């Protein structure tokens, strides 16, 4: 899951957002 | 720009909130 993959200092906020469903 | 997420429940929070509330419902909860 990008949460695992973004993980750390800055979570791929684009990716969240861009993750949607 | 940046921001430090704890990665845990905001991480996801943010999901839900950026757009995983949408996509994300479900009928019947519990």
């Amino acid at each position: 899951g990008i949460v695992e993959q973004c993980c750390t200092s800055i979570c791929s906020l684009y990716q969240l957002e861009n993750y949607c469903n | 720009f940046v921001n430090q997420h704890l990665c845990g429940s905001h991480l996801v929070e943010a999901l839900y909130l950026v757009c995983g509330e949408r996509g994300f419902f479900y009928p019947t909860k519990t």
